[PDB]
RNA sequence: AGAUACCGUCGUAGUUCCGACCAUAAACGAUGCCGACCGGCGAUGCGGCGGCGUUAUUCCCAUGACCCGCCGGGCAGCUUCCGGGAAACCAAAGUCUUUGGGUUCCGGGGGGAGUAUGGUUGCAAAGCUGAAACUUAAAGGAAUUGACGGAAGGGCACCACC
């Protein structure tokens, strides 16, 4: 679905920001 | 829906100098990153040795094994 | 509309409306020629002659066919009586 | 107990009563024999189904002329009813109502005809919203 | 042969109206096709623009009806364009011609801008459109030939229009539209109030008046 | 596309109208879109009216009506069969049914 | 419209009109129809200029008489009020009347159970005698309609502003119109009453 | 608001000619507009018009005639160096045989054929045909 | 074709248009006189008043501005449109 | 079957209030602003105007409430081939090859993507600005015929039931 896709990709970014705390 | 004025020649001009970039037939041919990723240096041809000989299949509608080379 | 010698090389001269001077086309079908008889104005009997009119197919669709026959008839001395 | 007689029977019967309306009657048995004489009916059964509609259709015509057939003895009845002529009643013999502004149209026409005057200008009721 | 069902056909079979002019002035409908063939059987050269098969779905085998585009012309001042559909390409191609003859309309040929010799082009910039196809006709000098796609290069030619520039709108692939438009434009020559015109016309007793004395015959 | 020029709403020239809960499933529809009904009914419906006349103390009694204003959500409405789909030309007319 | 004792408006004719209420129209005015409405009284119904009716009813007469052959004009009525009248008009003139339901396509569709090509339509009512007003576009047909104060004036050449709801009003003018189209061709000296009364053209159920 | 007061007047008659009216009124007036319509009237494209006067602006009434096909306006007011004039009257006109384009000029407002004889140029106003 | 004169319309159609949309615009008001109840010093007063007026000949109010037209306290002689 | 779902009894955050952040929604009329013109009609809101009767008062009178119309500016409606459009539809989505009233923003086949990075605002959630490599011959809008519906409306059949 169009929106739930936008939730995954918004969730997925927070993974990417969080693994710059590690460096 | 237009400028169409008589002292507006700059706005009709700095608009088209801006909206040309969305013509992918022009963005490719005028941006340095498009030619850079070309394995040719923009050349017509390019020599090079053969380092193996491999075959590759065909898409779904019709089957075959097209022959190729890893130059 | 002419020639080198001035001859009128043309198939015909199409009829023209009597309220808008528009050209009734060769394949229009709502456009009509109409005839209004005369009377000798001494006995009322049909005096032979005819009054010709035309209306383009656009007018009749707009409903102004009669309002244009009327104004043409008042000007040409067919109806002269006022309100 | 009975069926819809298809367009074969309905069309065949309506012409018979339209062509021999005087030689027909009320009773089926009379009509069965008549139809055979005046029509070449291919089948015994349908002749008794055509004669069935004819006697049913005559029971119709004696009860107010209907919209199917043309009967000369019934048509001449209409023309006497459509050409009737009494002494004129369209003329509206003397004084006949005219509304107050109607005579003003007439006096603008310059007619001195005689008629009635009412008063109606006070408006008290008209169309509904 | 040909006994008519129209007053015009009654008046036409007997030689009493001579040309399509007198039929076109009063814009009388053409209800039979034999009328034109009596006037214009010679040089009415047939052609087949396309035969497009169209298919309508059904619970049973998907049905197929063919379409026939036929234009008719004379290179002297008339053009037609007929269409038809039927379940056999022999009758569709036969029926298209008859419907093409009925739709025959007169075309006016003018000069580029120098006024010596025979007319050779469209009088002025005419246009038309059906289904977004917009065929413009732009006057051209003598002796250039027609410039257009092969489809309307024919419609214009059958008119005798020797030299006509043109310019077309997008989506011309469908001959049902691109031919219809270029036919619509050439009909639109006798629809301009040109300054060459404006001479008052005198209505001249449409054939039904002058020829009613015989036309009450039975 | 556009099935209805009204979008199904009765809102023209304003912002948003207050939403009224459905009077079956409690779905929150705005007061415009909802299908409103106003049913007046005797409390003593006809299957028993005369059986009450026999047992009535008073000589003249009228058995007062009952007044409830029902609002239906679109989904709760079609299913209960108040309304139905209609043909794209008969869709236009808005006069209440006879 | 004219300068005659027999062409201009006569007291005898005006008494006919006011008798059958031709002057009362309806409650609505169509913007093409303003030029034939005198005033509106206070109950809300329109009064027609009976003189203006005369010009048009004389103009329409001058249209019909110009037609060379009487059969060439098809007079058409599709309301039960004037069905009998239009039969009478063809009887006293020589027209080809059309009463009853208008078979759609009697002027088109060559291969027709009923087919005519006339040169002039005469329709009782522009609203309910609908189709011939529209089939008078696919072939070149002039039109003559007894237009009310509410009827559309589309596809009509001559508009006779009159009341046409009542039976008396329509029956009158078919007798009236027939009288004018006949006279200009010759039946009497024009200095006589025409020996047929309007009641012949009036609507009437069997009532003894 | 109103900017090109020539443009609005021409669209007011063009929309009124399309319908088929005989007379049309335009709201503002100017020498630029009066000297405009006179160019048409000097060719017979329109009838004979009147110029209502006020203290405020003036409002022209025109007696239209069924002879003009379209009466456009061209803005902004360009230039015509008499070498571009043949380009303009080929991408803005129906044909060379008829139709004229009017362009203002140091010797008054005049249609292009006047410009060729007086051998001058100047800014452009509009066109008709 | 709805061809009607915009130059010479009836003096009664001109009241069927706005104050501005007429042929030549003119105000809908009219200057009126008033006889100042109880005294004979006759003063001018504008029909569409937006201010009261007080009379030394009355010591009571004369015109009362309500809406877009005045209402006079007591009837008086009212000349009009001498302008 | 699974049901960490629909269903039902509980129940934290939350819902409401005062003081600050956030600046996003199919925030929709999916339809920029201002200005002009081209059809009718019956009503609706507000203002002023002309009106004959009634009703509130004992008095036109001040004024309401009804009843008939006009004018301006609104929310909207019905109808028409003015005219547009791919068409559904539109008095604007009209005045558009017969193109030019003035002006702002913005789109160039679909996907990768509103992703990576860089700048910037934010307490956080996030918002604004925002690519390419590569991949693909079609993605996509409106109508037309069928098929299909655990979609409604009629009706028939013991290869259907009662
Ligand atoms: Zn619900």
């Amino acid at each position: 679905r169009a929106k739930w896709r936008k939730k995954r990709m918004r969730r997925l970014k927070r993974k990417r920001r969080k693994m710059r705390q590690r460096s | 829906g237009k400028c169409r004025g008589l002292r507006t020649a700059r706005k009709l001009r700095s608009h088209r100098r801006d909206q040309k970039w969305h013509d992918k037939q022009y963005k490719k041919a005028h941006l340095g990153t498009a030619l850079k990723a070309n394995p040719f240096g923009g050349a017509s041809h390019a020599k090079g040795i053969v380092l193996e000989k491999v075959g590759v299949e065909a898409k779904q509608p019709n089957s075959a094994i097209r022959k190729c080379v890893r130059v | 509309m002419q020639s080198n010698a001035g001859e009128f090389v043309d198939l015909y001269v199409p009829r023209k409306c009597s309220a808008s001077n528009r050209i009734i086309g060769a394949k229009d079908h709502a456009s009509i020629p109409m005839n209004v008889a005369e009377v000798d104005k001494v006995t009322g009997r049909f005096n032979g002659q005819s009054k010709t009119y035309a209306i383009c197919g656009a007018i009749r669709r707009m409903g102004e066919s009669d309002d244009s026959i009327l104004r043409l008839a008042k000007s040409h001395g067919i109806v002269s009586q006022n309100f | 107990m009975g069926r819809v007689r298809t367009k074969t029977v309905k069309k065949a019967a309506r012409v018979i009563i339209e062509k021999y309306y005087t030689r027909l009657g009320n009773d089926f048995h009379t009509n069965k024999r008549v139809c055979e004489e005046i029509a070449i009916i291919p089948s015994k059964k349908l002749r008794n189904k055509i004669a069935g509609y004819v006697t049913h259709l005559m029971k119709r015509i004696q009860r107010g002329p209907v919209r199917g057939i043309s009967i000369k003895l019934q048509e001449e009845e209409r023309e006497r009813r459509d050409n009737y002529v009494p002494e004129v009643s369209a003329l509206d013999q003397e004084i006949i109502e005219v509304d107050p502004d109607t005579k003003e149209m007439l006096k603008l026409l310059d007619f001195g005809s005689l008629s009635n005057l009412q008063v109606t200008q006070p408006t008290v009721g008209m169309n509904f919203k | 042969e040909w006994m008519p069902v129209t007053k015009l056909g009654r008046l036409m079979k007997d030689v009493k109206i001579k040309s399509l002019e007198e039929i076109y002035l009063f814009s009388l409908p053409i209800k039979e096709s034999e009328i034109i063939d009596f006037f214009l059987g010679a040089s009415l050269k047939d052609e087949v623009l396309k035969i497009m098969p169209v298919q309508k779905q059904t619970r049973a085998g998907q049905r197929t009806r063919f379409k026939a585009f036929v234009a008719i012309g004379d290179y002297n001042g008339h053009v037609g364009l007929g269409v038809k559909c039927s379940k056999e390409v022999a009758t569709a191609i036969r029926g298209a011609i008859i419907l093409a003859k009925l739709s025959i309309v007169p075309v006016r040929r003018g000069y580029w801008g120098n006024k010596i010799g025979k007319p050779h082009t469209v009088p002025c910039k005419v246009t038309g459109r059906c289904g977004s196809v917009l065929v413009r006709l732009i006057p051209a000098p003598r002796g250039t030939g027609i410039v257009s796609a092969p489809v309307p290069k024919k419609l214009l030619m059958m008119a005798g229009i020797d030299d006509c520039y043109t310019s077309a709108r997008g989506c011309t692939a469908t001959l049902g539209n691109f031919a219809k438009a270029t036919f619509d434009a050439i009909s639109k020559t006798y629809s301009y109030l040109t300054p060459d015109l404006w001479k008052e016309t005198v209505f001249t007793k449409s054939p039904y008046q002058e020829f009613t004395d015989h036309l009450v015959k039975t | 596309t556009k099935k209805r020029r009204n979008n199904g709403r009765a809102k023209k020239g304003r912002g948003h109208v207050q939403p009224i809960r459905c009077t079956n499933c409690a779905r929150c529809v705005p007061k415009d879109k909802a299908i409103k009904k106003f049913v007046i009914r005797n409390i003593v419906e006809a299957a028993a009216v005369r059986d009450i006349s026999e047992a009535s103390v008073f000589d003249a009694y009228v058995l007062p009506k009952l007044y409830v204003k029902l609002h239906y959500c679109v989904s709760c409405a079609i299913h209960s069969k108040v309304v139905r789909n209609r043909s794209r030309e008969a869709r236009k007319d808005r006069t209440p049914p006879p | 419209s004219g300068a005659l004792d027999v062409l201009q408006m006569k007291e005898e004719d005006v008494l006919k009109f006011l008798a059958a209420g031709t002057h009362l129209g309806g409650t609505n005015l169509d913007f093409q129809m303003e030029q034939y409405i005198y005033k509106r009284k206070s109950d809300g119904i329109y009064i027609i200029n009976l003189k203006r009716t005369w010009e048009k009813l004389l103009l329409a007469a001058r249209a019909i008489v110009a037609i060379e052959n009487p059969a060439d004009v098809s007079v058409i009525s599709s309301r039960n009020t004037g069905q009998r009248a239009v039969l009478k008009f063809a009887a006293a003139t020589g027209a080809t009347p059309i009463a009853g339901r208008f078979t759609p396509g009697t002027f088109t569709n060559q291969i027709q159970t009923a087919f005519r090509e006339p040169r002039l339509l005469v329709v009782t009512d522009p609203r309910a005698d609908h189709q011939p007003l529209t089939e008078a576009s696919y072939v070149n047909l002039p039109t003559i309609a007894l237009c009310n104060t509410d009827s559309p004036l589309r596809y009509v050449d001559i508009a006779i502003p009159c009341n046409n709801k009542g039976a008396h009003s329509v029956g009158l003018m078919w007798w009236m119109l027939a009288r004018e189209v006949l006279r200009m061709r010759g039946t009497i000296s024009r200095e006589h009453p025409w020996e047929v009364m309007p009641d012949l053209y009036f609507y009437r159920d069997p009532e003894e | 608001v109103r900017m090109n007061v020539l443009a609005d007047a021409l669209k007011s008659i063009n929309n009124a000619e399309k319908r088929g009216k005989r007379q049309v009124l335009i709201r503002p007036c100017s020498k630029v507009i009066v000297r405009f319509l006179t160019v048409m009237m000097k060719h017979g494209y329109i009838g004979e018009f009147e110029i209502i006067d006020d203290h405020r602006a003036g409002k022209i009434v025109v007696n239209l005639t069924g002879r003009l096909n379209k009466c456009g306006v061209i803005s902004p007011r360009f230039d015509v160096q008499l070498k571009d004039l043949e380009k303009w009257q080929n991408n803005l006109l129906p044909s060379r045989q008829f139709g004229f384009i009017v362009l203002t000029t140091s010797a008054g407002i005049m249609d292009h054929e006047e410009a060729r004889r007086k051998h001058t140029g100047g800014k452009i106003l509009g066109f008709f045909f | 074709p709805l061809a009607k004169d915009l130059l010479h319309p009836s003096p009664e159609e001109e009241k069927r248009k706005h104050k501005k949309k007429r042929l030549v615009q003119s105000p809908n008001s009219y200057f009126m006189d008033v006889k100042c109840p109880g005294c004979y010093k006759i003063t001018t007063v504008f029909s569409h008043a937006q201010t009261v007026v007080l009379c030394v000949g009355c010591s009571t109010v004369l015109c009362q501005p309500t809406g877009g037209k005045a209402r006079l306290t007591e009837g008086c002689s009212f000349r009009r449109k001498q302008h």
